[PDB]
């Protein structure tokens, strides 16, 4: 905050909904929630600067739980390959992925 | 799967209906029977120009209403928290904020017809 | 009248939901099996499509951290029947 | 209303001007008087209650 | 005194719809918190519940929580069966 | 003679009265002879597919009792 | 075999929104000392397919200042709706069984009025405009209530589900407990379907037909069943909120015939209530609403969710 | 097919995104904006928010149902517009039709793309995730929250609305 | 043969026209009055299958009862013009048979086929609420009587 | 008792109209059901019943002819072929048949 | 360019009003047929209403210079179409008045009589319609089934039901009917249990109140200038009544009331002519 | 990132071009205003579903409760710009160009 008043007289007004890894109603966790957990406790009170070189390595890692993004290319060049060679027809999927 | 083949069914029903309506029953088109209805004389001619209607006030202030409609539905899931103190309290507030936003609005005139 | 019924209903809810916890360990210990099961018939399989591949490395995680995440739906259906994915992810959301 | 006759005779065996004053000619001069700041809906229950028929006024 | 009585009775006569509403709307306010039945609304829905009671590892020194979930010992709620 | 009006809303009573009759009839039918499955949370939902896997026939108002395990 | 369900649904709804035109004008006319249709074979029976035959084979005019393609989608948009918002109501088994049943019930109810404001707006007329605003004005007070009234309800019976709606009412009916809102939901119904003292946007006498006056045969009569099945559908919404018969287990029929009964019931009423009273203004209309019923929504909610948690009766939520 | 029916659902909601944005007559707008909307609903849907689609839904067309009213009171034309009688509204609504038509094409054809942020177009059915919501949904109970979490939050909105009538009012005492 | 089947469908759709004919709002003086006696609950027209539906976009027979003048007869061409196909127009009472008690006025057409085409023509001054009532069935009886399709499948 | 009064007084109008045949004629082409009395039949076929015990206007009735001069008069009749001499009579211009 | 006004306010813009235009005839149905009211209202409300008429002008005056008194008589009969009687009425006792000639006893007391459920008649035609143009259809039918029965009297003594030709100058045509008093007290005794009936339907109902309540308010003086008379005169406090005042006929013989209303608004009128219907079934 | 974030955002993007490149008719600019909230809302819908944060499902409506004030202050400049100038086109209003 600019003028941090939630810290000064000690009520919460934003805090509780800031973050994900925050408690929630009947305990329903997020979907990164232990990434979250170790994000935060990570970069907490060393400092904003001294956190995207040290809490790199993690935070990529939560980011990636989000997005899926490099996990999502993986699918689409495993995807991509089988186009290319089930029409070339060397290969075919085993029962399990039929019936 | 069943919602939108209802939702699909029942738009092509009512298409076909139309259809058979619309096409069937034998036209006969002659201009002044597709003139404009004006309870038996010609209309003066317009129709499109702006109808200033008088309840502009309490036409905007149902949109507000219907914003805080929205906040109060949650609540037969709020009911069911482990802190009704509190639910009890923030919901007893948009009520009786809503009563008060209609209070305001009913005692500045508002409410009342424009003429 | 009503009052005596609500609170007879709340009586059969925590019955109901405690018929549910006492079957859950069941339920999660065929889950997790299952899951390791789909996880791995993809893996195995992945040695085949990626063994003619210039560059792949079979069974990577694409987290740096070794702890085991919640596995992505997507790869867990993802060269699954059309059928069993359409099923798996908008089965409940579209059943009725 | 006060519905009345203003029969002028010349002598002959039939009339010569015969004025109709119908109750419903006066009533219906005052509808702009009465239907002031009214709605349409309103000039539908003014024409009601004023008991007017049209065989009367246009004579 | 008088001033007020007659102006709730000059009130019931010229209007019976928000006097209604403002009564019934006033007391909606105010017998919660006398109400001796909302504490035990909140045990209620504490009571029910929607996650599992997840268990907790033995080290001794342990006497509250039960071992089994049908020893005496640990949270009752017999009251909400004959409630 | 008020009798006559009856007629009127005897066949509209039937008339209504075919949608409630079609749909309990036809969820008894499909489903198995049972009523058909409820699934307002994901605990419903989860729990059908575990019938249906179960099934074998992939039909998850295929109920087996004790005679499947052993 | 789930089509041969929607049809189930679809054409029985049909015939009954048929026969509630030939039992309006026998109820109607014996309220009158008259006698109603009598001689469109026996009783008048085959009166709804006298009409229907000669509708559907009337002209159907196009006006030349109309907008066609708006001019051909109200229609349309009016009876697909009205089928559709049949599809979760709890006839026994409900055919639709979603959670928020009674969200969905709203969200095509106020989905209807775009049929007649758009048939308002494409007639391109004085008294097409007319009706179609004082539809707005009609309907514009209309859906603040009927979604506090709903939830106040509701609130105590668990959720939005419609079909739990049979347990809560397994003991006695809702209306015991709520009979100063079932009179204040009951006239929103017979007012949201443009009915009797609240006709304000057909107004024979006023408006001639108001937004239906450039609209013949087929158009019209796609306009007749979206009026007349939002009659009954609405009735039957009433039905199951406030009068909600015993449902046996093994037998639907129960329930299915105590439920038609309670509908048909409640639309005789509709009837009832369209010959006695006479026909508001759309000013009073809107005055009689946010003056008078309003106030008494937000207190009447008020004491709805105070009460759950004074008595500690409130409702399960699964 | 029914498989990419989000990638479908997404479309129309443009496409109808595109035809009130193009500027027609108001209310023709308005119709361009509530199919857009109904759809939306379908999208949201689609993906677990039963409730914020219905209220998007719900209160949407109350929205727009108001905005008519205004339209043909005191912004509507003695010669309506059309998305086609005007050239320029024309112009605005081809342009709209084949920027998506180009661009999706684009999209699916590589499913790597680059344009603002990187896209794989893959199929939004992956990004689903195995859970289980109990007897409960996070949907619906999240919401319910509001009242129990959001106090603050309750407090500011529903003060807002307060004056939200004042400045309607406000503005508009003409004198 | 095609002639049973077109027979058949033309019997189908003129009892749907002759059983549910509306006759339109259409009252001008004298002859207006009695004709709503049709509509008391004494004879009771709506038995017969009609309904007294306004807005002639949406009715059949236009029920011509009274002095039919010069300052509304570009009114009523204009209201029969907008009626849709079929439509019929009864001429009720000797004022719009003709011309009535003042035929030979100033600002009266003498007769109300002048402006539209006149379909049977019931007279009386005024005719019995019943006189019509007979009106409006024979033309029932008109209805039954046309060819239509049996025109067109030999046309 | 009245219910199964009037439950009997209807199965006595379906006995009186010669059988369910003649009840189902006098439904489908005279619309009402109620019996009387035969005060006379007029050479053209039209049989003419009356009931004094009735409210005025429905005391008397006639029951149209099946043929008349030739055309068929089954389901559609008119009012003009009541013959002069009972046209009186139907219309309470006089009490003597 | 210009510089802005120095007292910030900019010039009033030319006026841009675009009242509606709109003509409510001559076939609305509560237009009555021949009404082409053409109004200029904004939105709702009206602001001035122009009341064309001639929809139905029939040059009745113009023709009865051509006919003999006695063929001017039906003139009369058709001038206002609801009141049948009590318009031969006025024109009999004009020419009688000129020919200096009075009705035998017997005669005047008829046309009283008859007089006077043509009163029973117009009014019941004013209520009913009324609410029927306001929305209520079912009193409209009611009544019109009981004054079904008085145009039987109507026939009974002349042959026409409307159109009775029947009171002429020096006397009515002919003597009624034997046994027609007697149906006349039949009809008399159930009336009343059919006037507070409408009573019962409208009167005390809270919609038909506000519709007609303290609305189409005229004043005294101005109501008495713009040439009003009858209900226009009673239903706003003139206690004025050409029965009582100067009394024609044999009225003077009969008593009755004249119901007077206080405010002069719609609903005043309506129980005005609602007591006037029971204050005939006093004369009669 | 998925198609259905992409199409979403790729939405708002045209709502922008619909919102400042303007035309003759305020409403159809307000219209445009209150549609841009469309997809903000369905995209903000979309991530708090798709990452379970059960806190954040009520930042929509939040959000959308918002979202009509704006139209709703909106539709009353709107009004007197009519009542003053009758028309709603923007170029009458210019008095201020000075
Ligand atoms: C958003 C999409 C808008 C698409 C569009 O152009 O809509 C025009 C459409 C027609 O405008 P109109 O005011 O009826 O004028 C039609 C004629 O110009 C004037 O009337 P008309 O009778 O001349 O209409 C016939 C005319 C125009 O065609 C039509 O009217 C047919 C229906 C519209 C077809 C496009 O036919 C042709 O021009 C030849 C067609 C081959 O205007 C709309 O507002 C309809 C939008 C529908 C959107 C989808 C709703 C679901
Ligand atoms: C000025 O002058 C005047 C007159 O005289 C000239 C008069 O006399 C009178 C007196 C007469 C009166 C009757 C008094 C009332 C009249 C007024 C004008 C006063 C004002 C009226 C009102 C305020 C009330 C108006 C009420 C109305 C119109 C009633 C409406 C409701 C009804 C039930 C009646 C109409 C019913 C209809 C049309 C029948 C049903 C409709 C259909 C379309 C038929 C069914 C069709 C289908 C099923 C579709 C086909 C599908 C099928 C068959 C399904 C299978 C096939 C598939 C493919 C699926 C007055 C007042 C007057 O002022
Ligand atoms: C559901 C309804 C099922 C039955 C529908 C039957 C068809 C009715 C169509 C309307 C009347 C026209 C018709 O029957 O044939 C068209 C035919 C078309 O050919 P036509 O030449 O007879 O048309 C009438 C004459 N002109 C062309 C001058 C307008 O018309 C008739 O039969 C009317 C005579
Ligand atoms: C889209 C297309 C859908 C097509 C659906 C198929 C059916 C459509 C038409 C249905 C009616 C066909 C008409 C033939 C029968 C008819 O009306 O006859 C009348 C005609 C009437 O002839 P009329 O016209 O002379 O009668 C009036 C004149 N008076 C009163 C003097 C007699 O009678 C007969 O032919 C005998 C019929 C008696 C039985 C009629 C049905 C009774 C049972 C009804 C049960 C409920 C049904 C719902
Ligand atoms: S025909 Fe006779 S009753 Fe009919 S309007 Fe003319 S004068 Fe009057």
């Amino acid at each position: 905050p600019f003028f941090d008043v939630q810290k000064r007289l000690g009520l919460d007004l934003d805090r509780w909904m800031t973050i994900q890894s925050a408690e929630q109603p009947h305990k329903i966790p997020g979907r990164c929630h232990a990434f979250e957990k170790e994000w935060i406790e990570c970069a907490h009170g060393i400092g904003g600067i001294r956190a995207e070189k040290e809490c790199k390595i993690e935070f990529d890692d939560f980011v990636e739980c989000l997005l899926r993004q490099k996990t999502m290319k993986r699918l689409s060049a495993i995807k991509r390959q089988r186009d290319k060679l089930i029409k070339e027809g060397k290969y075919t999927p085993p029962p399990h992925h039929l019936g | 799967m069943n919602i939108m083949l209802t939702l699909l069914t029942n738009v092509t029903l009512a298409s076909l209906l139309v259809l058979i309506a619309f096409w069937l029953p034998q036209l006969n088109a002659y201009s002044e029977k597709t003139s404009p209805y004006e309870c038996g004389f010609d209309p003066m001619g317009s129709a499109r120009l702006p109808f200033s209607m008088k309840f502009f006030l309490v036409a905007i202030t149902f949109l507000l209403f219907d914003l805080e409609i929205a906040l109060l539905l949650p609540l037969p899931w709020a009911s069911q928290t482990n802190n009704l103190k509190t639910m009890l309290t923030m919901a007893l507030f948009l009520l009786i904020l809503l009563a008060a936003s209609l209070a305001y609005e009913w005692t500045q005139k508002g409410l009342e017809w424009a003429e | 009248s009503m009052m005596k019924w609500n609170r007879e209903r709340r009586r059969l809810q925590i019955e109901d939901f405690e018929a549910r916890i006492a079957l859950m360990p069941l339920f999660q210990a065929e889950k997790d099996r299952r899951v390791l099961q789909m996880l791995r018939e993809n893996l195995e399989e992945e040695a085949i499509i990626m063994k003619d591949v210039p560059d792949w490395k079979v069974g990577e995680s694409v987290f740096h951290t070794t702890r085991w995440v919640t596995p992505m739906m997507g790869e867990l259906y993802g060269l699954r029947t059309n059928e069993e994915i359409l099923s798996a992810t908008y089965g409940f959301i579209w059943y009725t | 209303g006060e519905f009345g006759v203003y029969l002028v005779s010349d002598g002959s065996s039939r009339p010569y001007r015969c004025k109709i004053k119908a109750p419903g000619f006066a009533h219906l001069a005052g509808l702009d008087k009465m239907s002031k700041g009214h709605m349409l809906a309103d000039v539908v229950a003014i024409i009601g209650t004023q008991d007017i028929v049209f065989g009367e006024v246009d004579r | 005194a008088g001033r007020i009585a007659s102006f709730l009775k000059n009130a019931w006569a010229k209007e019976p719809v928000l006097v209604a509403s403002f009564a019934i709307g006033g007391l909606a306010i105010i017998l919660p918190s006398l109400s001796p039945y909302t504490n035990y609304a909140i045990r209620i829905n504490r009571a029910t519940p929607y996650n599992y009671p997840v268990p907790l590892r033995d080290d001794g020194n342990m006497p509250d929580v039960p071992s089994h979930p049908q020893d005496p010992q640990g949270p009752s709620l017999e009251w909400l069966k004959n409630l | 003679m008020w009798f006559e009006i009856l007629p009127g809303i005897a066949v509209m009573a039937a008339c209504l009265f075919i949608p409630g009759m079609a749909t309990a009839h036809i969820h008894k039918f499909t489903n198995g002879g049972k009523e058909k499955r409820v699934a307002h949370f994901s605990y419903q939902w989860n729990l059908m597919e575990r019938d249906r896997c179960i099934s074998g026939v992939n039909r998850y108002h295929v109920t087996k009792g004790l005679e499947n395990i052993d | 075999m789930f089509m041969i369900n929607i049809l189930s649904l679809i054409i029985p709804i049909l015939l009954a929104v048929a026969f509630l035109t030939l039992v309006e004008r026998k109820v109607l006319g014996y309220m009158q000392l008259r006698k109603g249709p009598n001689v469109v074979g026996p009783y008048g029976l085959l009166q709804p397919i006298a009409d229907a035959l000669k509708l559907v084979t009337k002209e159907p005019l196009r006006p030349g200042t109309s907008s066609i393609s708006m001019f051909i989608i109200a229609p349309i948009l009016g009876l697909s709706l009205a089928l559709t918002m049949w599809v979760p109501l709890p006839m026994p088994y409900p055919l639709i069984n979603m959670n928020l049943g009674v969200l969905f019930m709203l969200a095509m109810s106020s989905l209807a009025v775009y049929s007649i404001l758009w048939s308002g707006w494409a007639s391109n007329s004085k008294y097409a405009l007319i009706g179609a605003l004082r539809a707005v004005a009609q309907t514009i007070s209309y859906e603040v209530t009927l979604a506090i009234i709903l939830l106040s309800v509701l609130l105590m019976n668990g959720s939005y589900t419609l079909s739990t709606l049979i347990t809560t009412q397994e003991h006695i009916w809702m209306i015991f407990t709520s009979w100063p809102l079932a009179m204040m939901w009951f006239i929103s119904t017979l007012a949201e379907t443009n009915r009797a003292p609240f006709d304000l946007t057909e107004g024979e006498s006023e408006l001639v037909s108001g937004f239906n006056v450039e609209y013949a045969a087929g158009p019209f009569a796609m306009f007749f069943m979206a009026e007349y099945a939002n009659i009954i559908m609405m009735n039957a919404f009433t039905a199951i909120l406030f009068l909600g018969a015993s449902h046996d287990p093994h037998t639907p029929e129960l329930y299915t015939i105590n439920f038609v009964l309670k509908t048909l019931a409640l639309t005789i009423t509709f009837l009832w209530i369209r010959a006695s009273y006479p026909r508001f203004r759309y000013d009073q209309l809107m005055h009689l609403l946010w003056k008078s019923f309003l106030p008494l929504t937000l207190a009447l909610c008020m004491w709805h969710i105070s009460l759950p948690i004074m008595t500690a009766s409130i409702p399960p939520q699964s | 097919m029914t498989m990419y029916i989000a990638f479908i659902l997404s479309t129309i909601f443009v496409i109808g995104f595109v035809g009130f944005s193009s500027k027609p007559s108001p209310i023709y707008g308005g119709l361009g904006l509530i199919v857009s909307g109904g759809v939306g609903c379908g999208i949201v849907l689609n993906f677990g928010g039963s409730f914020l689609g219905l209220m998007v839904f719900l209160i949407y067309l109350g929205g727009m149902l108001v905005v008519f009213g205004y339209t043909t009171a005191m912004a509507t034309e003695m010669y309506p517009e059309v998305w086609v009688s005007n050239k320029t509204v024309f112009g605005a609504f081809v342009s709209g039709l084949m920027m998506e038509f180009c661009m999706v094409y684009y999209a699916l054809k590589e499913e790597e793309v680059e344009i603002i942020f990187k896209f794989n177009g893959l199929g939004d059915w992956v990004i689903y995730d195995t859970g289980d919501s109990g007897f409960f949904s996070e949907e619906a109970m999240g919401i319910a929250a509001l009242y129990s979490y959001g106090t603050w939050l309750v407090i500011v909105t529903g003060w807002s609305l307060l004056i939200g009538v004042v400045v309607i009012m406000e503005i508009t005492r003409g004198n | 043969r095609g002639e049973y089947v077109v027979a058949k469908l033309d019997d189908l759709v003129n009892w749907a026209r002759r059983s549910s004919l509306w006759p339109m709002t259409f009252g001008l003086a004298c002859c207006a009055v009695e004709m709503m006696h049709m509509a008391a609950p004494r004879y009771d027209m709506d038995r017969f299958g009609v309904v007294f539906r306004a807005s002639p976009r949406q009715s059949d027979v236009m029920i011509v009862a009274g002095t039919l003048t010069n300052k509304m007869a570009p009114a009523l061409r204009k209201v029969y013009d907008q009626m849709p196909e079929p439509r019929y127009v009864v001429s009720m009472g000797s004022c719009a048979n003709g011309g009535g008690y003042y035929h030979y006025s100033y600002s009266v057409v003498r007769g109300c086929d002048r402006i539209v085409p006149v379909d049977i023509y019931v007279p009386g001054c005024p005719p019995t609420a019943e006189a019509l009532l007979y009106g409006i069935l024979q033309l029932q009886r008109k209805i039954k009587r046309e060819k239509r399709l049996r025109i067109w499948y030999r046309r | 008792m009245e219910l199964v009064q009037v439950l009997r007084r209807g199965l006595q109008q379906v006995s009186g109209h010669g059988g369910l045949r003649g009840y189902l004629r006098v439904l489908f082409r005279a619309n009402d059901v109620r019996v009387g009395t035969l005060v006379g039949e007029d050479k053209y076929g039209n049989k003419y019943y009356e009931d004094n015990k009735q409210f005025f206007g429905r005391h008397r009735w006639v029951i149209y002819t099946t043929e008349m001069n030739g055309r068929d008069t089954f389901w559609d009749v008119d009012g003009s072929m009541v013959p002069p001499e009972w046209h009186r009579w139907l219309h309470c211009m006089t009490d003597d048949p | 360019w210009k510089p802005p006004p120095w007292n910030d306010v900019d010039p009033p813009k030319d006026t841009l009003v675009s009242n509606l235009t709109l003509n409510f005839g001559p076939q609305h149905p509560a237009a009555h047929g021949v009404l082409r009211l053409v109004m200029e209202l904004s939105g709702e409300m009206v602001r001035k209403c122009d009341p064309h008429i001639g929809l139905l002008h029939r040059g009745t005056e113009k023709l009865i210079e051509y006919k003999t008194y006695l063929q001017a008589l039906p003139y009369f009969d058709r001038l206002d179409y609801v009141s049948m009687m009590c318009n031969e009425q006025a024109y009999s006792l004009a020419v009688e008045k000129l020919l200096n000639i009075q009705p035998p006893p017997r005669a005047q007391w008829i046309r009283v009589l008859f007089g006077e459920i043509t009163r029973l008649l117009n009014h019941i035609m004013a209520v009913t319609t009324h609410a029927l143009d306001i929305g209520a259809m079912t009193p409209f039918f009611w009544m019109f089934e009981e004054r079904e029965k008085m145009f039987e009297f109507y026939e009974r003594v002349s042959g026409a039901r409307m159109h009775a030709a029947y009171i002429r100058p020096g006397g009515v045509h002919q003597d009624l009917p034997l046994g027609l008093l007697d149906d006349i007290y039949e009809f008399s005794k159930n009336f009343s249990f059919r006037i507070d009936e409408l009573e019962e339907m409208l009167t005390n109902n809270r919609i038909w109140r506000n519709r007609t309540v303290d609305i189409g308010v005229v004043t005294a003086e101005d109501a008495l200038n713009y040439g009003f008379s009858g209900v226009m005169l009673r239903g706003s406090g003139i206690q004025w009544d050409l029965r009582k005042t100067q009394p024609y006929d044999v009225y003077d013989q009969v008593e009755f009331d004249v119901p007077i209303g206080s405010r002069g608004d719609c609903y005043d009128r309506y129980l005005c002519r609602v007591e006037e219907m029971r204050q005939s079934l006093r004369i009669i | 990132m998925p198609l259905v974030y992409m199409n979403i955002i790729m939405a708002f993007a045209i709502a922008l071009a619909g919102l400042l490149m303007y035309r003759s008719h305020l409403m159809s600019s307000l219209l445009c205003l209150e549609g841009m909230m469309l997809s903000l809302f369905i995209m903000s819908t979309l991530i708090i579903l798709n990452t379970h944060f059960t806190l954040a499902n009520m930042m929509p409506i939040i959000l959308l409760v918002f979202a009509a004030c704006e139209a709703a202050l909106g539709l009353s400049l709107l009004v007197m710009v009519s009542n003053t100038y009758g028309t709603d086109y923007v170029q009458n209003l210019n008095l201020l160009q000075c």
